[PDB]
């Protein structure tokens, strides 16, 4: 319901803190790394630069995803928004 | 590595209001980034003209180029002053 | 005599004359050139400085943290377009609903 | 193990994106790009790494690879 | 109607040719380059330099608000498709 | 003076970019974007000019002008 | 004998080391540099003008023009990032119609 | 600049096809260009681990950098292949 979901937009907006639990986190780099370089570890800072930089993209991501929903008629962020999002922003996988 | 400084800055626009050690971390880089980006754009400046020094008159148009609008006439203005004032403060 | 303070500043002339010729971005740099840099560099830090200090007074501290750069860095237009791809860590985001919501 | 990540979280940076209403699907497909970008950014972190001969990925090196992505981030160094 | 549409699609993706008059394009730069600097003089081949970019820019700009535009439901480029496509690539006047 | 630009011209501008159908706004829309584009370019070409102490402005500026805003042009030098 | 010949390289290896010393790039440029540089020169003009010289016998043509580095260029996935944010003048653009029309 | 080069360098892929000058005055801004930027990163990353001299081990590494995925080990392959022609070629 809309009135839970921009309460929700007002809290997180006001929040400085980082979304997504530091261990899953840190395992996605390690399980990653591994392919470049067996023999890697990474300093927590490292670790840490990586989150602050990820969820930064993310939320920068979501915003033009939003952006394009909206374009539509829509309230609800679909695929096809991340996507055309993307495609405007130049990336690729 | 700028904690000093900008210490000693902060204290001189608000002589009451502190600074965090994690906010100190962003200043930091806030200092090196325009450094190496004005620094760049000086030493570009200087292939293209095929000057081997880099002038205080590239430092201006460098920062010409990289500053914002208004934000660079005061940049200028303030290295200009105090370019001029070392010069002659001998 | 301080060459930073011949020159009226606080940030280091010297430090920023050193890197200037050890980053081997000229062949010899000017006499001038540092003490032109060095001013810049102090002039930005006070401007996002003391906006960063307002933010830090218009919710209730005293201590500056991220989030008063932040704050400060993207309301300010014009020093928003200079950090434009610059993230700052721990600085979140701006407050912000598109109308339509 | 990008499974880790998680539909709170995702819903939770949404939300920091003013996102109100998020689609089912938009989970998984967010954790492909996060994918893509991290490897991205940790390729060329390690490719910076395995130039001073460490074993060790150093924040500097994250700033490096994400510098060269065109994302300069503040808050690690210089 | 759609067949002559597609039709000059066709054709002037095609094309490699430089699509504004000369004349009128060498005007508008010299009548911008006197805010900047009254005593101004550019060579034919930086002007010329200026319009490749220009219209290169201008293709480009439009793929992208084209990809807006059908974003919806449409076929119609509108204004709020040059926008949507100038905020996500980070433009700004 | 920027009325030079027309109609036709960036209908074709248009179809190059694979546009079909065209609002009759965004001709004046257009012409809006290419002129806040020339003058972006033309300022830091001026400015790379107003460097030399050259009052002509070369191909060679409006080249770094781009490069500065991020577009790279082939064929006038390098 | 010539350091391009010694190297096996049609790229002028002296040239590709005048530019890294004058561009003030580095203190001190080793031997290999310019000579690995300008390998990798030679390798990507070769490759760019073998897609294009292709381009430009599939149409109908002897001389490769713009058109055929651009649809060269754009064709290539790999090359396409590479000169992602080139211009190529007289390039053109490469032909393409969203499906939905 | 290098049309020199880049028509011995077609002859040589395509013994048979011309090229027009203003192509080739792109071929020459692409050579340029990619120039600057492999000399750049290798510049960068000489400056961050301290070292005073550009070793091919950084244009390799810059290489690695700025080429895509397997249009770089190419790159990679032709620079050692021709680097140690040259070493051993006295």
């Amino acid at each position: 319901p809309g009135t839970v979901a921009l309460r929700e937009i007002r809290r997180y907006q006001k929040s400085t803190e980082l979304l997504i639990r530091k261990l899953p986190f840190q395992r996605l780099v390690r399980e990653i790394a591994q392919d470049f370089k067996t023999d890697l570890r990474f300093q927590s800072s490292a670790v840490m630069a990586l989150q602050e930089a990820s969820e930064a993209y993310l939320v920068g991501l979501f915003e033009d995803t939003n952006l394009c929903a909206i374009h539509a008629k829509r309230v609800t962020i679909m695929p096809k928004d991340i996507q055309l999002a993307r495609r405007i922003r130049g990336e690729r996988a | 590595s700028y904690s000093i400084y900008v210490y000693k800055v902060l204290k001189q626009v608000h002589p009451d209001t502190g600074i965090s050690s994690k906010a100190m971390g962003i200043m930091n880089s806030f200092v090196n980034d325009i450094f190496e980006r004005i620094a760049g754009e000086a030493s570009r400046l200087a292939h293209y003209n095929k000057r081997s020094t880099i002038t205080s008159r590239e430092i201006q148009t460098a920062v010409r180029l990289l500053l914002p609008g208004e934000l660079a006439k005061h940049a200028v203005s303030e290295g200009t002053k105090a370019v001029t004032k070392y010069t002659s403060s001998k | 005599k301080s060459r930073s303070s011949r020159a009226g500043l606080q940030f280091p002339v010297g430090r920023v004359h050193r890197l200037l010729r050890k980053g081997n971005y000229a062949e010899r740099v000017g006499a001038g050139a540092p003490v032109y840099l060095a001013a810049v560099l102090e002039y930005l830090t006070a401007e996002i400085l003391e906006l960063a200090g307002n933010a830090a007074r218009d919710n209730k501290k005293t201590r500056i943290i991220p989030r008063h750069l932040q704050l400060a860095i993207r309301n300010d237009e014009e020093l928003n377009k200079l950090l434009g791809k610059v993230t700052i860590a721990q600085g979140g985001v701006l407050p912000n609903i598109q109308a339509v919501l | 193990n990008i499974q880790g990540i998680t539909k709170p979280a995702i819903r939770r940076l949404a939300r920091r994106g003013g996102v109100k209403r998020i689609s089912g699907l938009i989970y998984e497909e967010t954790r492909g790009v996060l994918k893509v970008f991290l490897e991205n950014v940790i390729r060329d972190a390690v490719t910076y790494t395995e130039h001073a001969k460490r074993k060790t990925v150093t924040a500097m090196d994250v700033v490096y690879a994400l510098k060269r992505q065109e994302r300069t981030l503040y808050g690690f160094g210089g």
